[PDB]
DNA sequence: AGAATCCCGGTGCCGAGGCCGCTCAATTGGTCGTAGACAGCTCTAGCACCGCTTAAACGCACGTACGCGCTGTCCCCCGCGTTTTAACCGCCAAGGGGATTACTCCCTAGTCTCCAGGCACGTGTCAGATATATACATC
DNA sequence: GATGTATATATCTGACACGTGCCTGGAGACTAGGGAGTAATCCCCTTGGCGGTTAAAACGCGGGGGACAGCGCGTACGTGCGTTTAAGCGGTGCTAGAGCTGTCTACGACCAATTGAGCGGCCTCGGCACCGGGATTCT
């Protein structure tokens, strides 16, 4: 162990660095734009291809466009070196590179896999989470109200499933005991603004675990899972606060 | 080899040289003159296939269609600034409704 | 130190330096510590240097930008700090053992 | 002789639009609008025509006649 | 609920919406009266039929704005003249 | 003959280099002439006006950086003057 | 109060914008292009006078399209409405 | 290069009685309060194009100065003529 | 005599004549076509200044000032369909207050 | 050290005598008038130029100027503009 | 009776109105070239017509989603007076860039010669348009 | 439950992708000349800062007109139905003028030589700006 770990973690952070908001590795198609971050050419091509009207940059406030993009040059080259600097290290130090991100090489598992690993290191910013035990692809969390709520100080149960194509695509966020709130089913199934038209790579487990606490501070009662619930909240607001405190007490978890 | 085989250009310098003299542009018109707006005028055409082409992949279809120019000018916004006082034959409308139009 | 690792240390310390090769000009002779890009032909400048691109230019290659095309780029910030942290450690590990 | 231009064929025209519901009294003004509209780019096209001394108005000329006007079209080799 | 059907089922398509001889009528019961034995080309016809949809259907969608503006949904002769003097004088 | 030339040949060998799976409709092919046409007389129009603006009767591959920007919106005339410059860089070098 | 306002500053000539507070305005964009850019005095109030002009135009329609709502107070919808017919911004 | 730039929010010297008295002379008898931040957002956009054409003139004469001329010549490029400063 | 006189024309035939070639126009211009031109400058000339000189009549003035200009053509069907783009510096406005903004 | 741009100060004094005699006009409505002068000669030799090239001439006659002002100018105010360009040719080639 | 729009008479500011003296650009006359006007012919694309076809447009009756006007309550805009800011005038100096000349020599216009890249045309594949039967997604 | 929208297929009717041979604009290589590129002068006019005067902007308060949210009434469209209507399609036959070719001549670029209509600066008043007081709007 000769100070091993120091030189693992400086070149693991030039590749930390040099990683996008889906792949959790060194990118081998950097693109450029006109704020400070490189992406995937493939990732955000695609990001940019759907149907979402003008598309925000997940990395920051500002927004993209496939013009404007170009060939991130200087750090493709930094990408060549830097592999041929990964081969070296495995005689350097002989340790890994990653956080074991060992998963299929299609992303489909080592994404999530990897993203598990990391959490287990750096644990959502406001919340507990982990594996249910069923798959790579279940995972539960633990979170607990915020002040701005009628649901302070209560605490929910997640259980999420995610696609093969996460985070390209939402995850199936579900809470296992019924809420009082307009985007929350019965059977569990929470729909959040940013599971929509507003789904990015941009978010990443410890945004989406917010995100949830966030629609429990602001329901959205527009095109609700449950409108028994919705038009409660739409027409009077205060009333489902009430309402909703009440539920909380006895059905949060 | 011709001028724009040198630029690496699939627009006909030779022709824009021509259109430019005896277009009266100037008095006199330099040699690399030509060079430089054909590569924009082929940019500009390359940027509006390429949109034309993922209309036609939207629809399913393998050829593009006056609809499919348009489609792609009035989507992408820049083009709508510089196009905004141009009709495409059998372009039609971009598809919108207005929400106060739609049911709640 | 093994026959295999001491040829991969060596290369690390070389990879370095081709790490750093990317910017450059007459002035820009080293690893810069506040590196400005250019926007459309990249020609990353010295601390003193984007005030030449400002009042005229690139030379030679006089990319008719606007002063809003150039900016310092952070991922540049950060990979340049690790190069240097990661030169010395890598030195200290090949004197030690 | 305008009536030739039925009350269906303007509400298509203003569907195109995204118009959800039109007054009945729209009709006799969109009419209007749309005569004097043509009078102004025939005008134009007549012009040219007479200029070159043909008889014949040429889709060249309606082209121009509408370039002049701000309102360009494209694939009539304009 | 007919409306919305309609709207969409026409902004898909591109065919000209005006039928095409009585509008060629038109255009002749105008154009005597700038010059006697005139000719047009069919492609001539066509273009100037072309424009003048184009014309009215920009207009319409600008008109549409000015109504709903007044927070009213049905078009009015008010709403066309509105958004008719504003496009007009730019 | 009389008729006058268009750009379809050139237009057929840009889509190809771009989108090589699709072809061109020939009132899709009439559209793009008209473009190439419209815009062409654009930037030929401001070369011209600035040639007589700055005193000059020669028009160079400066006037029309100059005229690309004033006409082309947005973002668009960075990557056209770019295109524009490397093409010249190229001439010059052949 | 407000007419007799209007007929004033209708029938004068004079720049409603302070002049020094202007030419301030427009430096301030300018140097967003190039540094030390200097402008002639004629320059600044060339294009003060066009921005005026400018804004009254837009100010002229606005009123009317706050008139057809059946208002009297002109709202920032009503410059965006006024805009989007214009197709300052569309 | 040595130039004292002043970075500030220079949109505000268009005051509340500025807007005011130009919407008067466009027959305005009531102004929202609103509207003097929308005027201004206006005004900013407006006079941007305007600029920046002007100074890309100026550029391309290899000048450092933007004369009247320049603004003319703009303001036509934006499809609005100005009379009396140009010649 | 001059071109100018023996047209009977007020504007300067020679100087048009120079400005039609040296504006790069055309390859040519004909005999007739600075005249013709000039003309028709002289006449519109002539209808703005008769009307600009009837507004500072009304306003009791005899120097005519920008002001006067502008609201000669604000008066004139004919000259906003020609002018209707231009800014006039120091024009001000055309008085107008709707009806509706009054008393009643 | 010469104007190389010149004006037409003089011929809109002169023009304005004819109408009101008795009238001035100032520097600045005189920079006005100037400016309306070469606008207006813009677009006319503009058009001209445009009718040569799409007429497949290389020659402006005062036949393009002609139609150029019936395009330019509205209404009735062509009627009279394009009399006056005839007359003032017509006794221009007579020279009478 | 109060407060803002003109007029009347008076001085003084500085703008423009006429004239001096000079010289670029207007005008004249002559030479030669060719772009346009005209005559003369082919046969393209447009005009007017007929009759049958069937999607489009005319006219009617039902009833209801929207437009219109009225009432009542909220707030946020306009007028007023007072304080504070910094817009504007007039003055001073330095010094950076504009417009100007005067010489250089490199780039483009015009000249001919000779060639293969695009034009018109025709052949043969096949991509999209219509219509049928298949099951779901809306309303 | 009852309509209407995308799905996958068979059929086949023009329009597109490709290839053949012709020739018309492109590129090659050379001279002559004049356009704009560089260096160097020096004269505006732009920037910046100085103070003082005082007009315009900014703050806070009164309270009232306009915004707008809800209610109820009336009818002007929208929806479907059934009955004609002429718009669209194909085919026929006539002929006016759009465009191609060739001949010849008013007339337009170009040059060199004469000279005067407008340029640019200076001397002389006279039309407006604005003070200070009055009467007429006009609320
Ligand atoms: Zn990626
Ligand atoms: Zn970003
Ligand atoms: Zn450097
Ligand atoms: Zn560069």
């Amino acid at each position: 162990a000769l100070r091993v770990e120091e030189v693992q973690n400086v070149i693991n952070a030039m590749q930390k660095i040099l990683e996008c908001p889906i792949c959790l590795e060194l990118i081998k198609e950097p693109v450029s734009t006109k704020c400070d971050h490189i992406f995937c050419k493939f990732c955000m091509l695609k990001l940019l291809n759907q149907k979402k009207g003008p598309s925000q940059c997940p990395l920051c406030k500002n927004d993209i466009t496939k013009r404007s993009l170009q060939e991130s040059t200087r750090f493709s080259q930094l990408v060549e070196e830097l592999l041929k600097i990964i081969c070296a290290f495995q005689l350097d130090t002989g340790l890994e590179y990653a956080n074991s991100g060992s998963g299929s090489g299609s992303g489909a598992l080592k994404r999530i896999n990897k993203e598990l690993s990391d959490l287990a290191r750096d644990p959502p910013a406001q919340c507990s989470a982990g594996p249910v035990g069923d798959d790579m692809f279940h995972w539960q969390a633990t979170i607990m109200g915020p002040n701005d709520s009628p649901y302070q100080g209560g605490v929910f149960f997640l259980t999420i499933h995610f696609p093969t194509d996460y985070p390209f695509k939402p995850p199936k966020v579900a809470f296992t005991t019924r809420i009082y709130h307009p985007n929350i089913n019965s059977n569990g199934s929470i729909k959040l603004d940013i599971l929509r038209s507003q789904w990015s790579p941009a978010l990443t487990i410890s945004k989406v675990l917010l995100s949830i606490c966030s629609l429990l501070c602001d329901p959205n009662p527009d095109d609700p899972l449950v409108p028994e619930i919705a038009r409660i909240y739409k027409t009077d607001r205060d009333k489902y606060n009430r309402i909703s405190r009440e539920w909380t007490q006895k059905y949060a978890m | 080899k011709s001028r724009s085989s040198r630029a690496g250009l699939q627009f006909p310098v030779g022709r824009v040289h021509r259109l430019l003299r005896k277009g009266n542009y100037a008095e006199r018109v330099g040699a690399g003159a030509p060079v430089y707006m054909a590569a924009v005028l082929e940019y500009l055409t390359a940027e509006i296939l390429e949109l034309a082409g993922n209309a036609a992949r939207d629809n399913k279809k393998t050829r593009i269609i006056p609809r499919h120019l348009q489609l792609a000018i009035r989507n992408d916004e820049e083009l709508n600034k510089l196009l905004g006082k141009v009709t495409i034959a059998q372009g039609g409308v971009l598809p919108n409704i207005q929400a106060v139009l739609l049911p709640k | 130190m093994e026959p295999d690792g001491r040829g991969a240390w060596a290369h690390s310390r070389a990879a370095l330096d081709r790490l750093e090769k990317l910017l450059r000009c007459s002035r820009c002779t080293n690893i810069l510590r506040e590196p400005v890009c250019l926007g459309g032909c990249e020609h990353i400048f010295c601390s003193n240097c984007v005030s030449d691109c400002i009042g005229t230019g690139c030379p030679v290659c006089y990319t008719p930008a606007w002063i809003q095309d150039l900016k310092i780029n952070r991922q540049l910030d950060s990979m340049i700090q690790l190069c240097s942290k990661l030169r010395n450690l890598l030195h200290d590990n090949e004197l030690s053992d | 002789n305008i009536q030739g231009i039925t009350k269906p064929a303007i509400r298509r025209l203003a569907r195109r639009g995204g118009v959800k519901r039109i007054s009945g009294l729209i009709y006799e003004e969109t009419r209007g609008v749309l005569k004097v509209f043509l009078e102004n780019v025939i005008r134009d096209a007549v012009t040219y025509t007479e200029h070159a001394k043909r008889k014949t108005v040429t889709a060249m000329d309606v082209v121009y006649a509408l370039k002049r006007q701000g309102r360009t079209l494209y694939g009539f080799g304009g | 609920t007919v409306a919305l059907r309609e709207i969409r089922r026409y902004q898909k398509s591109t065919e000209l919406l005006i039928r095409k001889l009585p509008f060629q009528r038109l255009v002749r019961e105008i154009a005597q009266d700038f010059k006697t034995d005139l000719r047009f080309q069919s492609s001539a016809v066509m273009a100037l039929q072309e424009a003048s949809e184009a014309y009215l259907v920009g207009l319409f969608e600008d008109t549409n704005l000015a109504a709903i503006h007044a927070k009213r949904v049905t078009i009015m002769p008010k709403d066309i003249q509105l958004a008719r003097r504003i496009r007009g004088e730019r | 003959r009389s008729r006058k030339e268009s750009y379809s040949v050139y237009v057929y060998k840009v889509l190809k280099q771009v989108h090589p799976d699709t072809g061109i409709s020939s009132k899709a092919m009439g559209i793009m002439n008209s473009f190439v046409n419209d815009i062409f007389e654009r930037i030929a129009g401001e070369a011209s006006r600035l040639a007589h603006y700055n005193k000059r009767s020669t028009i160079t591959s400066r006037e029309i950086q100059t005229a690309v920007r004033l006409l082309l919106p947005g973002e668009l005339a960075k990557h056209a003057v770019s295109e524009g410059t490397k093409a010249v860089t190229k001439y010059t070098s052949a």
